[PDB]
């Protein structure tokens, strides 16, 4: 149940998001950030390099716009 | 409740 | 990674800046620019693109400081 | 030989 939130498979999201390219994988950083909410769960540790999504706290329409983006750059 | 976890790492 | 700067990490933490600190990402770069960089401001779209491996290792340390110091 | 950033308002 987890795994699918507004009709986006969240573990192929996730899988997408393994195949982008380094800076592709950039844009997926900042369409998050900048269409953050305070309900969505978002950490970037910078010092580490890891940025840290819990993809069901996204808002539908958010994550229609990241998915279309992985399918348009993998 | 319902939650998907995902590190995206460099 | 160019130099002692991971640029994923540094593009990673380049997002997490606030908008008000990012015009000082603009101004550092625009301040260091050299023929080799590739440095792109397209004021009236209000975009600004930059090839991390075209900057040298200098700036790419004062980014990364900057960076970490704001975020 | 790339890496690009777009930062955008």
């Amino acid at each position: 149940a987890s795994t699918v939130k507004g009709s986006v498979d969240l573990e192929k999201l996730a899988f997408g998001l393994t195949k982008l390219n380094e800076d592709d994988l950039v844009g997926v950083v900042q369409m998050v950030t900048d269409n953050k909410t305070p309900e969505m769960n978002v950490t970037n540790n910078v010092e580490e390099g890891e940025f840290i999504i819990d993809l069901y706290s996204l808002p539908e329409g958010l994550l229609k716009s990241l998915w279309d983006y992985v399918k348009k750059n993998t | 409740s319902r939650s998907f976890m995902v590190k995206i790492r460099t």
